């Protein structure tokens, strides 16, 4: 005969979601809202369960993309302003030793100490930030009409410290440590962990850049194949490596402007003017999209010719790459790694344009001011993986086009975030015996 | 075998480690507020749910232990299985979902069926 | 019956109840702060009055329980009734009027006078 | 003798008090956010604490009590001392430096060889 007994303590499980926190070892990301992170981390591993993931109905994603739009934010609430900073503002070409009309030498009036002596003043500025209205040339600053402008504080560092999330108590994180994962289905090694892995917030666009590589194959995900509205998602299985500098060498003035509040400008250039540039080698790169092809031609079939092109219209957000390098934001010409047809020390230079106004998040009314560095940039960096996106039309089986996709941040994350599912833990149980409580 | 362990095993053996599971259920100031009290509305979280489950076990006469039995005749119709087969061959993980709709059908035959009952038998024994 | 159920009901019955109502006892970004402290200070409330209730059920030696019984003589000065005239004529809601002044006159001939001697009794017959 | 009281007295008395030392452990609205979490940091605080002891005492066996006694035989290499020079001649705060590096040698040695112990044989007498 059987009575029924109670367990408490029972390692089963359920699907759940959760605010994560944030943990790591005078920047606007990891120092200010984190906690000390864990110094030996474990990772069990659960012989014989077989879970399931799905890598796009993540809720890690999606919440993580809430939380860094959020630090951007509430970090820019203390950082002056620039309301005064729109004036007729003539503007004259720079004359200087110069390779090349893209940096103009501008002047304007301004307020000084007293609030009411003019004050004559000049700086220079790209050729983005400046708008022609209708003798000599007057010109309207960028996103006067539309937002306010926002000087990010030239104190505050920006640079991408890695991010580990930990779940609270209660929740459990899972980790999925096999390969040959087109991110959904089955799971035949699973663990369990504290906190997920080293992840750095690299808004980048069109190519990953400091990813994580892939085991053996270059992996291709995407929802689905046949949707044209989707992304692909390539992964390298080898990095292959970047280099942009810019011979700048430029200057920092500054301009009181009013009782304790300062505006950074760009002062002159000591040196010659030339255009910036990126440097990618002709062998790993053009070695690196056979193995792409190589994954491509699995999926659609044989005898499919796979073109490149590259981007075919939007903003210039979408139809560029943009770095972020030492605290500037590049915009860099891509289209000639994307152009190339597949059937069956050289390298090359990305042209690169530069912008100070910029609009991070894609958003109505927001922009801030980045502010200069002195010296010149070198900054070198490998790329991990693609954005890929897939023309539609014709039925013609005989030719498929690829083009770099965009216009979506979380894509940069969910390449990261497909090994963990949040669990939920629930120790009750109850289970027959053979057991009677005598009373 | 830390957090959940043996997951894998049978529910013969999984349940040796019970205590191990147990005790794992428990001037930019505007940024510094937000960024506390998404700490608090998860440490509040994991006491809620902690005595949620200790209350449940006291109104079923189980407080203060982790196995316990009950008086309540298992029926036959809640699993058609052997004594065995459910302990040396099938997983917790597995049989969470075999009684998954048979739960609250048990919990009302515990509390108003079990310890009710023997709760007013013991003042009979006492006014003896 | 749900909350507070048979509160007209007399107290000889009444309490066969009791675990109905003991599992009830437990861009605009300024003003989503200010209204989730109000949360918690509701959420925290409930949780230090549930435990400063079981302790106290802990030191008068009737953890996990919910109707116990004492070793304490009633005293005849506590009120003038008989056994029956409390149980079947009165109720609950009534008898808090009742003896309310003399709650703390008998929470400290409960503890220090009951549990306190029961314990070093114990160690006596390990002792043995 | 409140709040830590008998601090000077040996261990052997120090003890019969031990009830009265476990009940105490449980438009500028932008400054009446800071200030309202500095109070909810801490209440949140000892309610953690509280239930971090009552759980290590449950799964010692001594739920719901505040002395106990084990079946775990003491040690000679765990204090040189005698039965006596302890308890009437030394004070807790002494003791707890004492045998401070020793602690979850104890601990240990408590749960995992004292209650899974007796909780397994306790099934056999059932199934008797
Ligand atoms: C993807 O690659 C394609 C090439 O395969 C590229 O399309 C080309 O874009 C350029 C501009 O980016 C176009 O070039 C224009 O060509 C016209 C001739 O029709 C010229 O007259 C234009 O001159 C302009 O600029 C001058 C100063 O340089 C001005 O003085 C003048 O008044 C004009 O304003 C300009 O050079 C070109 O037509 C297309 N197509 C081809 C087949 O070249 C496309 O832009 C690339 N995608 C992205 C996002 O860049
Ligand atoms: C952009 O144009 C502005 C104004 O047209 C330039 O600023 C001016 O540069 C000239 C250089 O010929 C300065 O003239 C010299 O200045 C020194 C010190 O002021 C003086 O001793 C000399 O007698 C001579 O006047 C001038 O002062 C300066 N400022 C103004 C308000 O006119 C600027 O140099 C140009 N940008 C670049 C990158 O050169
Ligand atoms: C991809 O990852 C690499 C590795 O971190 C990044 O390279 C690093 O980029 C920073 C940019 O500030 C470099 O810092 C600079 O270093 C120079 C000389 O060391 C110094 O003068 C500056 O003050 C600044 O600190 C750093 O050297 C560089 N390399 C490392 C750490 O090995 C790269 O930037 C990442 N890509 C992107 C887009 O972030
Ligand atoms: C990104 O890079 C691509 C690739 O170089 C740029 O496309 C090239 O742009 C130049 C100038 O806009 C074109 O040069 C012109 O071609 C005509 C052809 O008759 C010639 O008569 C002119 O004298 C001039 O040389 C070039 O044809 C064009 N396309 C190629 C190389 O296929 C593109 O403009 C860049 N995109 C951006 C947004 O800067
Ligand atoms: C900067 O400020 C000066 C001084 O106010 C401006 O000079 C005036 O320009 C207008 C334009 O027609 C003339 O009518 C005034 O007579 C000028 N005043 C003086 C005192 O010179 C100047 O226009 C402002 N802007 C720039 C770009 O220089
Ligand atoms: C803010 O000012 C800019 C100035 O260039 C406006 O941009 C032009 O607007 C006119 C009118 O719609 C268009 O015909 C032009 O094509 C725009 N671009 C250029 C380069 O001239 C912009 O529209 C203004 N913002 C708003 C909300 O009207
Ligand atoms: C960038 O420009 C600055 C000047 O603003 C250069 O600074 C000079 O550095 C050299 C040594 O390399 C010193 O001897 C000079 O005295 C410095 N000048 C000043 C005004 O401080 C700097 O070297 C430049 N960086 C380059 C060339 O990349
Ligand atoms: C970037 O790639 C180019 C492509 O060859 C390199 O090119 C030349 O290098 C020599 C040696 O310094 C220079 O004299 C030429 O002016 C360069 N030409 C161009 C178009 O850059 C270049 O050196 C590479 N630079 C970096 C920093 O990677
Ligand atoms: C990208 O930058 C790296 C780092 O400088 C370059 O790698 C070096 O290239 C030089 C060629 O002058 C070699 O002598 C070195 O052995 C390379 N390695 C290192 C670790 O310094 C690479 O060539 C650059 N890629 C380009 C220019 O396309
Ligand atoms: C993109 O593809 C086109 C098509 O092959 C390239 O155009 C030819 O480029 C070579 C060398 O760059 C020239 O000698 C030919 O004259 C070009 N064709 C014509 C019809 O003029 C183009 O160069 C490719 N661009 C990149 C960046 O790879
Ligand atoms: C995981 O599943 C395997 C299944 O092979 C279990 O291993 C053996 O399974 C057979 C039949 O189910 C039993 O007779 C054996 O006693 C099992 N153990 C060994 C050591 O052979 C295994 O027990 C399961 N659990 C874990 C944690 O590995
Ligand atoms: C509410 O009060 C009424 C009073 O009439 C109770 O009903 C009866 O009261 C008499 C005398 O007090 C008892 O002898 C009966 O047994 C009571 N019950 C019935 C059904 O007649 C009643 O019990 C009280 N409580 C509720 C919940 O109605
Ligand atoms: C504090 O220490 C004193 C030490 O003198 C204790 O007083 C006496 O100590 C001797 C020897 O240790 C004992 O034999 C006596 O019984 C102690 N008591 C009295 C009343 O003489 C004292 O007990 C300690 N504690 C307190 C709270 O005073
Ligand atoms: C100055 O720049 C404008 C546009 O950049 C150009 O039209 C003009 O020809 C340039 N003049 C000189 C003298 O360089
Ligand atoms: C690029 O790759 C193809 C295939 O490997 C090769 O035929 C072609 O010559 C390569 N071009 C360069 C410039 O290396
Ligand atoms: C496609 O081509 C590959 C070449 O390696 C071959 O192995 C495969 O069988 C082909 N598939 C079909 C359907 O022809
Ligand atoms: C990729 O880049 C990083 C930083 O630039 C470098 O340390 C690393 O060696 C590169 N290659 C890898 C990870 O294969
Ligand atoms: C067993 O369950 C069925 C339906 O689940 C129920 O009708 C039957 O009364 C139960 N048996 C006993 C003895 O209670
Ligand atoms: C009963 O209560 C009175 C006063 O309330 C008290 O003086 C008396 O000692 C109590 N009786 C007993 C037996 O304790
Ligand atoms: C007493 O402790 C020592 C070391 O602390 C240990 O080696 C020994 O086994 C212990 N004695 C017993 C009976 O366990």
């Amino acid at each position: 005969n059987l009575w029924v007994t109670v367990y408490y303590g029972v390692p089963v499980w359920k699907d759940a979601e959760t605010t994560l926190f944030c943990a790591s070892d005078h920047n606007i990301w990891a120092t200010h809202a984190c906690v000390p992170t864990d110094p030996n981390p474990q990772e069990i591993h659960l012989e014989n369960v077989t879970e399931e993931f799905n890598m796009w109905k993540n809720n890690m994603v999606e919440q993580m993309h809430t939380d860094i739009i959020s630090l951007w934010d509430q970090s820019l609430k203390p950082c002056v302003k620039l309301t005064p900073l729109c004036v007729t503002l003539q503007c004259t070409n720079v004359t200087n030793a110069i390779t090349d009309g893209e940096l103009k030498n501008c002047s304007f009036n301004m307020t000084t100490e007293l609030r009411d002596k003019k004050q004559k003043v000049y700086s220079l500025f790209y050729r983005l930030d400046v708008v022609q209205i209708n003798s000599n040339k007057e010109y309207r600053l960028i996103n006067c009409n539309t937002s306010a402008i926002t000087q990010v504080c030239p104190k505050l560092s920006f640079e991408p410290i890695p991010i580990h999330y930990c779940a609270p108590a209660g929740f459990a994180i899972l980790k999925c440590k096999d390969k040959k994962f087109n991110g959904t289905g089955p799971c035949p090694s699973v663990s369990t962990v504290q906190c997920t892995h080293g992840i750095k917030p690299v808004l980048s666009t069109q190519l990953l850049l400091n990813g994580s590589l892939a085991e053996e194959e270059v992996m291709i995900r995407s929802e689905n194949i046949t949707n044209n509205a989707k992304n692909i998602l390539v992964q390298f299985n080898t990095p292959v490596q970047i280099n942009c500098t810019r011979p700048n060498n430029n200057t920092r003035k500054s301009i009181r402007i009013g009782p304790g509040q300062a505006f950074y400008a760009t002062g002159d250039i000591i040196g010659d003017i030339r255009q910036a540039h990126c440097n990618v080698s002709k062998a790993t790169w053009n070695e690196t999209l056979g193995k792409v092809v190589k994954q491509l031609r699995k999926h659609f079939g044989n005898n499919t010719i796979i073109r490149f092109a590259n981007s075919s219209g939007g903003d210039l957000e979408v139809t560029t790459h943009s770095f972020n390098c030492g605290g500037e934001f590049f915009y860099c010409n891509t289209s000639g790694l994307f152009n190339s047809t597949w059937i069956s020390n050289d390298s090359i230079t990305l042209p690169c344009r530069i912008k100070q106004i910029i609009n991070m998040w894609q958003r109505i009314g927001q922009a801030m001011y980045a502010p200069p560095i002195q010296g010149v940039i070198r900054c070198v960096s490998n790329i991990t993986g693609l954005i890929l996106t897939r023309d539609g039309g014709s039925t013609n089986s005989t030719t498929e086009t690829f083009r770099p996709g965009g216009g979506d941040m979380r894509d940069n994350w969910r390449s990261e975030l497909y090994k963990y599912k949040v669990v939920k833990i629930e120790p009750l149980g109850v289970a027959p015996t053979r057991c009677k409580r005598r009373v | 075998l830390g957090f959940l362990g043996a997951a894998g095993s049978t529910m013969g053996a999984a349940s040796m480690t019970l205590t191990v599971q147990a005790r794992n259920l428990l001037q930019h100031l505007l940024k510094l507020t937000v960024w506390g009290i998404k700490q608090l509305q998860a440490r509040v979280l994991a006491v809620e749910r902690y005595l949620r489950d200790q209350q449940l076990l006291g109104i079923w006469g189980c407080s203060g232990k982790l196995i316990c039995c009950t008086n309540v005749p298992w029926n036959s119709s809640w699993s058609n299985r052997n004594l065995s087969e459910i302990w040396d061959n099938m997983t917790w993980l597995q049989w969470d979902k075999e009684i998954s709709n048979y739960t609250q059908i048990i919990y009302g035959l515990l509390e108003e069926s079990q310890n009710q009952q023997e709760k007013n038998e013991q003042d009979l024994l006492a006014l003896d």
